[PDB]
RNA sequence: GGAGGUCAACAUCAAGAACUGUGGGCCUUUGCCUAUAGAACUUAUAACGAACAUGGUUCUUGCCUUUUACCAGAAC
RNA sequence: GUUCGCGAAGUAACCCUUCGUGGACAUUUGGUCAAUUUGAAACAAUACAGAGAUGAUCAGCAGUUCCCCUGCAUAAGGAUGAACCGUUUUACAAAGAGAUUU
């Protein structure tokens, strides 16, 4: 379905006027799992129709909420020590490609390319001990059946060295207003006030 | 409207001889071919290994007008053709019973929805005058009963006749039907003198 | 598709989703192609999207690094009033926009205390979440735009569209409906049949009366029958309060 | 005979003639497959392709399944399939068009579905209001590339190409209009023949422009209109006698 | 519009204009289910009525109606008055209705006319 | 006399089910797919007998559906041969 | 039988602080009183979602050439 | 193809093969739709004019219509969107007067 020129593909054109009530939804389906800076590329479940014309992306994102946090604290803290570390940082021009460029095909120029360095701040090997092989993966423990359900990833459960080091690790993003005395004039109430 | 919509009807030589058929309803198909609105489409087949599918191609309104099939156009009780029908009728009682048909777009689809039963299913609709007119069809069937140059063709018989009956008495034929120089010829001179032979 | 559908083949819609024409229009065919806020506002969606997939496609290719990623995308999901042009279609979206303007303030004088003016900073998590919320919004807002722009594509137009009374058309429809209840009262004290010529020559005495009311002068008509005039006089002091 | 070799492939799905066709306008629309900006009122071209029906025909993959319709491409001269298509290879004889007869009333010998009334200038399919026969020749002037050639020759070569297309029930060329009017004996025949002798010419090698027969148009073969020659009308209603006696006695011997 | 009755068991609305039909609206969808289509000018009353006379209307062009709701078409018309019925009224203990005119008043019995 | 109390029922009910017919044949026929959770909810003879049995297809949600469907202009024979009579009795202006 | 599923269907999820079932009595079924068995999930700086968008109608405003598109408070 | 048997043959000795053989498992896709002219989108170019109530130049709101187009539209635009400007005879009678005939 490049090029479409026959008295086939009747149908399939139609179909490609019917599924333009459908775009901002694969549009949503797609970019709310946009990879992250700690992963290269991730495998998606995608729904098509099978005249090529709309392809949901159809998964859910679930992540454990403590790893997540510990996750872009690591990545927070690297992107400041780069920042730091170069002096000329290039930041890319934009729109990236021509106007007259058609999307490049991914099966020939992207897929037998071997992929590219991510963010990935390096941890320590004895302080970082209990995160350190997995806390950069897709889906962390997805295949761990003591500290997770299973495979479709909806409830966790860690021990107290796991917890006290992404305690320690997510120090950026963490609250640290530990007594409710802190929002005294700043409560919800005293907005609504 | 379409929340008492009539069954439909069709032929008998349409649906088939297997005793049970599934057929697919679907509320607006296609529009009809008489009536320029949308119907109830149904799209059956006759076995179920059969290579083709019969669909129904016209209007309800459009069926029970004319008295006929939905599949075939036929007439619903004869099993023959409109123009057949109505000349069986016009040529008994003598009435010019011909049916009118409507261009005009707006036209057609105005006549579509009056309900008046178009003009030669009057009879055939009610199974009493379509028996007494086959009782008057039978007063008038009772009263009823290498090359050569052709010459004194008649003047209404055509190529294939002749080429049949030759077939018969056993290539090529140019017959122009004005001049009656009935140019035959034969592929062998061998069959020249075969269908001498044989007169 | 949706273009040369509607016959349109002198717009042309680059790879980067611009709609612009190829020739000089007439203003025949400028009234033929004005296409609505629903095509520009899915238009714009569909660029914003490209623009996203095509950092992380650099970043596949080799040409960028994974910190030029981020900042990178960060970016453009702080940008897209300059990038794509959303706002002036559905200008609700300025909200969007100003919320990740002002997530901008709080986020790089976090990032960029003790480290200087450059960019870099690259954690996009929280306008991702703004440009989200924003879509979910408008998923039945352009499903409902979208699916009337395609029926009107297959079905043609409804032909049974009546008017809603608005501020525009409200002192035509007093005048349409004041007749109608002058001369409903007119033709039931006729002894006669009217037949129906005489009724809109009958009128012209209501719209002289309330000429002779406007201007204060005292319409008097010499042969005309009494009740009839207390008619016209009965409706034209209505008109006036 | 045709029942004995399978049917050989035409022309090959390589060298099949392409979709955007011909440059005629400006620029190329992609909803419908035509020209915009353009300017266009001829638009026709001498097809590449015809069949030889002794060559070409044959047995095929649904002639075994006894399918009822004839291949349009084999008609038109450029099925790419062979002994895989689906269709009918081969003329339509008594055998063929007796099993038809209940669908012939609605829809074509190719399966077409026939329309209430013909067209404007009477075009592709039929009307299934009235069971037309004779088919209408024209634009001879184009499909012979301006050679005059003493009509009764023209007559001739019409005559020949329509023989090998099925049964003739009469020929008629006219001398004062360039047209010719050709009867079939079924009509399944007359609907094979149309579609199959549309955009041809009339040269055959030994005419000095065989070799140059692919330029210009191609000659039209339409629907015949109703004939107001009189003897033609008291033919007809001859003809329209002796079926209403046939269909009288088949109506009585049903009763 | 210049008419409004309410069904008395089945939560419907009848209204009646310039349109010169009556219509029955479905009060929870807001959906105009039922159009009756048979006068000849505006419509001056609409009176709604429990039992299969079940709309009883009365238009400028000196009938009055009673309708079956349920088929769409017309049980009776009437067609005494000379001319615009401008007034009706049902009767609360009785099941008949009054039918008003320029100097014309008569009564009329439902269910039968 | 008023109409009794059982006849009001019978009416009622008979014509409740017409409306919620023709209400749910309305929401069905939308384009929204909202309307299809306020909705509130074969074979036939075709001859002296055939025993058909009709089934629904399921169909593609982006090709359109009703394909029929489309904005006609229609005028409407209007036929009657009830012929009403119109029952009336027997200078200035 | 056991573990698991980014598998489906069907019930259910915001209310006298609030649920269902059963036996007995009173009224004449509903309802009231009395004795009993069980209640998963959500909820008290109140709610399924430590997250948070858009649409309609009617008021009150703000930009002010008019309508879309809008400014930002309220009720449904 | 898998599995449970039931016989023969090779080594046998209770396994392992070749072979025949009864049972079990698994059971009807797709088409409303064929691939350039002949079954149906349309605009655009050259030529003429250069927008309604006008003496002249304009703001508009409507209406009726088997005309619609752009539009998310029940808003609003399309020259006040446009067409509207023509053709017009019988519910025909009463009184009086002047000539023709009986
Ligand atoms: O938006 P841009 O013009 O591209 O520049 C913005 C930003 O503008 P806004 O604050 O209006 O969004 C600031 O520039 P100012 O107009 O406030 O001076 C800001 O500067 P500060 O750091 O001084 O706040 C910062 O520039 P920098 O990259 O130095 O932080 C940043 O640039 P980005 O566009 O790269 O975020
Ligand atoms: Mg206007
Ligand atoms: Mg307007
Ligand atoms: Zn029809
Ligand atoms: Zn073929």
């Amino acid at each position: 379905h490049s090029d479409m020129a026959s008295k086939m593909y009747n149908t399939d054109k139609k179909a490609f006027l019917g599924a333009l009530k459908y775009l901002p939804h694969a549009i949503l389906k797609l970019l709310e799992n946009m990879p992250h800076p700690w992963e290269q590329a991730k495998e998606v479940k995608v729904l098509y129709h099978t005249s090529g014309a709309i392809t949901f992306v159809n998964e859910t994102p679930r992540v454990i909420e403590p790893v997540y946090t510990a996750q872009w604290s690591a990545t927070w803290i690297a992107m400041r020590r780069e920042k730091r570390d170069r002096t000329h940082f290039k930041r890319m021009r934009f729109p990236p490609f021509d106007d007259d460029e058609p999307p490049l095909s991914y099966e020939q120029h992207i897929e037998n390319i071997e992929p590219l360095d991510p963010i990935n701040l390096p941890l320590d090997s004895q302080d970082d001990e209990y995160v350190k092989d997995w806390l950069y993966d897709s889906r962390p423990l997805e295949e761990d059946s003591k500290k997770v359900n299973g495979t479709s990833y909806k409830k966790w459960s860690f021990d107290l060295p796991e917890m006290s080091n992404l305690y320690r690790l997510s120090t950026p993003l963490r609250d640290e207003v530990t007594d409710k005395n802190y929002y005294y004039l700043f409560d919800k109430k005293s907005f609504f006030n | 409207d379409e929340i008492n919509e009539p069954p439909p009807n069709i032929c008998e030589q349409c649906l088939g001889d297997e005793a049970n058929i599934r057929m697919t309803k679907i509320p607006q198909g296609s529009e009809c071919k008489i009536c320029t609105l949308p119907f109830t489409l149904y799209h059956f087949k006759t076995s179920k290994r059969s290579n083709n599918i019969i669909k129904t191609l016209i209007c309800v309104r459009c069926a029970t007008q004319r008295n006929i099939c939905q599949c075939c156009m036929l007439d619903s009780r004869w099993h023959i053709p409109i123009q057949l029908r109505d000349h069986l009728i016009s040529l008994v009682n003598e009435e010019n019973v011909m049916t009118e048909e409507a261009k005009n777009d707006m036209m057609k689809r105005f006549l579509s929805l009056k309900n008046v039963k178009l003009g030669g299913a009057q009879i055939t609709s009610d199974p009493s005058e379509a028996d007494n007119i086959v009782d008057k069809l039978k007063n008038i069937l009772l009263r009823a009963t290498k090359s050569f140059f052709l010459y004194n063709i008649d003047a209404s018989i055509p190529e294939w006749k002749i080429t049949d009956t030759v077939s018969q008495l056993l290539l090529s034929l140019i017959v122009n039907h004005k001049a009656k120089c009935g140019g035959l010829r034969f592929q062998s001179s061998e069959l020249g003198e075969r269908f001498v032979s044989k007169i | 598709l949706l273009i040369h559908r509607k016959g349109l083949t002198y717009l042309h819609l680059d790879y980067n989703f611009n709609l612009k024409p190829t020739k000089t229009l007439t203003t025949k065919e400028r009234k033929k192609s004005r296409l609505g806020n629903s095509f520009h506002l899915m238009r714009e969606l569909l660029k914003m999207m490209k623009l996203i997939v095509d950092t992380h496609v650099q970043f596949r290719l080799g040409n960028v690094d994974a910190f030029q990623l981020a900042d990178g995308i960060h970016y453009i999901l702080n940008h897209i009033g300059q990038l794509t042009g959303i706002y002036r279609y559905k200008y609700k979206v300025m909200h969007q926009i100003r919320a990740c303007k002002d997530l901008k303030h709080i986020i790089y004088y976090k990032f960029n205390k003790n480290l200087g003016k450059g960019p870099g900073c690259g954690f996009w998590q929280p306008a991702w979440r703004v440009w989200l919320n924003f879509l979910r919004g408008t998923i039945p807002l352009l499903e409902r735009y979208i699916g009337n722009l395609i029926t009107r594509q297959f079905e043609g137009r409804s032909n049974e569209i009546v008017k809603t009374t608005t501020k525009q058309r409200l002192d035509a429809y007093y005048d349409l409906e004041l007749r109608n209840s002058v001369m409903d009262d007119i033709l039931e004290m006729m002894p006669e049949s009217i037949r129906q010529k005489k009724a809109r020559t009958i009128l012209q005495h209501l719209s002289e009366a309330w000429r002779c009311w406007k201007a204060n002068i005292p319409w008097d008509v010499p042969g005309m029958p009494a009740p009839i005039k207390k008619i016209i006089e009965r409706y034209i002091k209505s008109k006036a309060d | 005979s045709w029942r004995d070799k399978s049917a050989k492939v035409q022309v090959k799905e390589s060298e099949l003639p392409s979709s955007i066709p011909a440059q005629t306008g400006l620029t190329f629309n992609i909803w419908y497959n035509k020209w915009s900006q353009g300017f266009a009122g001829n638009t026709r071209f001498v097809s590449p392709f015809a069949l030889q029906p002794q060559l070409h025909s044959g047995k095929t993959r649904g002639d075994n399944d006894g399918q009822l319709f004839f291949c349009l491409f084999f008609a038109k001269g450029m099925c790419c399939l062979g002994p895989k298509c689906e269709y009918l290879h081969h003329i339509p004889d008594e055998e063929d068009i007796g099993k038809l007869a209940l669908r012939t009333e609605v829809l074509d010998c190719f399966g077409r579905e026939k329309f209430a009334d013909y067209r404007e200038d009477m075009g592709g399919i039929g009307s299934f209001r009235k069971k037309n026969k004779t088919l209408y020749v024209g634009g001879i002037d184009g499909a012979l590339n301006s050679k005059h050639l003493k009509p009764a020759q023209i007559e001739s070569r019409i005559r020949f190409v329509f023989s090998r297309l099925g049964d003739i029930d009469r020929i008629r060329y006219v001398e004062s209009k360039n047209c010719g009017f050709v009867k079939f004996k079924y009509q399944a025949n007359a609907e094979f023949a149309k579609e199959a002798m549309s955009n041809q010419t009339l040269l055959l090698p030994s005419d000095k422009e065989w070799d140059d027969r692919r330029e210009g148009t191609g000659l039209l073969v339409k629907w015949a209109n109703e004939d107001p020659d009189p003897a033609a009308q008291k033919r007809l209603q001859e003809e329209l006698k002796l079926e209403s006696l046939n269909m009288m006695v088949h109506l009585i011997n049903n009763n | 519009v210049r008419t409004v009755s309410i069904h008395p068991t089945l939560d419907l609305i009848a209204t009646a204009g310039r349109d010169s039909v009556i219509k029955l609206w479905d009060m929870r969808t807001r959906i105009p289910v039922i159009t009756l289509v048979g006068h000849k000018g505006p419509i001056n009353q609409v009176q709604c009525t429990p039992v299969d006379p079940q709309v009883v209307s009365s238009s400028t062009d000196a009938t009055v109606r009673l309708w079956d709701v349920v088929a769409g078409k017309t049980m009776k018309v009437l067609t005494h008055h000379k001319r615009s019925v401008r007034a009706t009224a049902l009767h609360p203990k009785e099941f008949s209705v009054a039918s008003a005119c320029t100097d014309d008043i008569r009564s009329w019995g439902l269910a039968e006319g | 006399p008023l109409p009794t109390k059982a006849e009001i029922q019978e009416c009622t009910a008979r014509t409740k089910s017409y409306i919620q017919r023709l209400v749910n044949a309305k929401l069905a026929n939308s384009n929204n797919r909202a309307s299809s959770r306020y909705v509130t909810e074969a074979n036939l003879l075709l001859n002296n007998s055939h025993h058909i049995e009709v089934v629904s297809k399921q169909m593609d949600p982006l090709l359109p559906r009703f394909v029929g469907k489309k904005a006609r202009k229609v005028v409407a024979p209007t036929e009657n041969d009830e012929v009403v009579p119109v029952l009336h009795m027997d200078n200035e202006w």
